[PDB]
This record gives C-alpha cells, structure tokens and sequence, in this order.
C-alpha cells in the first residue's frame, strides 16, 4: 500500500502520519530528521598568494 | 486476531500550560474485552501527542 | 436442564466494510445464570453470520 506526506525541515522535532488500510488495524508512523547538509558546485578561476 | 475491541471511550482533562514542552495531561476510560496494544492519534493540527 | 437462561441482551457495533468477506464485528452483553453453550442467528436476509 502506498502513501504520501510532508514533513517539516527542523532538527529534533516529532511528526507522525497514518495509514488506514481497510479491515486491518490502523498503523501510525513517525518521521524525524537529525541532520541536513547542503552542497553547491564549484569551478576554480584563479588564486593569489 | 490480536486486535482488541474497545468501545464507549470518554476523555477528560486535568492540567495544562502552554508552554514549550509536554505540559498537558489527560486520562482515558474504556471497557475492554481482550489485552494487547492499540495505537493513538489526535486528528487536528492544534495539539500533538 | 442444560439450557441457560439469558436476559437483557444489548448489541452494539464498532467496525464495518462491505466488502467480500467477514468484515463486520459486533459485541454482545448479557447477564448469565449458568454456563453452557447457546445458538445464534440473524433473522433477515441482509447479513449472514
């Protein structure tokens, strides 16, 4: 079974969501982020010393 | 098969603050028929469990 | 002689689907006087036990 959700980007924060399939008991997931990097791309142009 | 049946649920409250952490407590009352483990959720965006 | 006497019967419901199998559950409440084994039936053509 497939599902979609959104989570807020802030370190150390709880968020939780469902599935409610049919027949079966419900199920609750929680998602929590611990780290978030970021990285640009570079190309050198000159130096100095 | 190991899903317990729970009915006549009634919720009250005793204490709250705003504040910045888990400062609201509530009890629950329900008649059981079988032991096990159920799952909990509050379906609105104003208070997270 | 081994027929138990059962009175003040009260039926509720908790869950249903349509669907194609045994996807409706109900509990029963009754005051007993003697142990044993009784028999069950639903007297209409809209739902089979």
């Amino acid at each position: 079974y497939e599902h979609t959700a959104v989570i807020p980007n802030q370190v150390g924060f709880p968020y939780k969501a469902h599935v409610a399939r049919e027949g079966y008991s419900p199920l609750t997931l929680q998602m929590q982020v611990v780290e978030t990097s970021l990285e640009p791309t570079l190309n050198l142009e000159y130096i100095t010393c | 098969t190991d899903a317990p049946i729970i009915s006549e649920l009634l919720c009250t409250v005793s204490t709250c603050t705003h504040s910045s952490d888990f400062g609201g407590v509530a009890v629950l009352s329900y008649k059981v028929e079988k032991a096990g483990r159920c799952d909990v959720h509050s379906h609105s965006n104003v208070a997270v469990l």
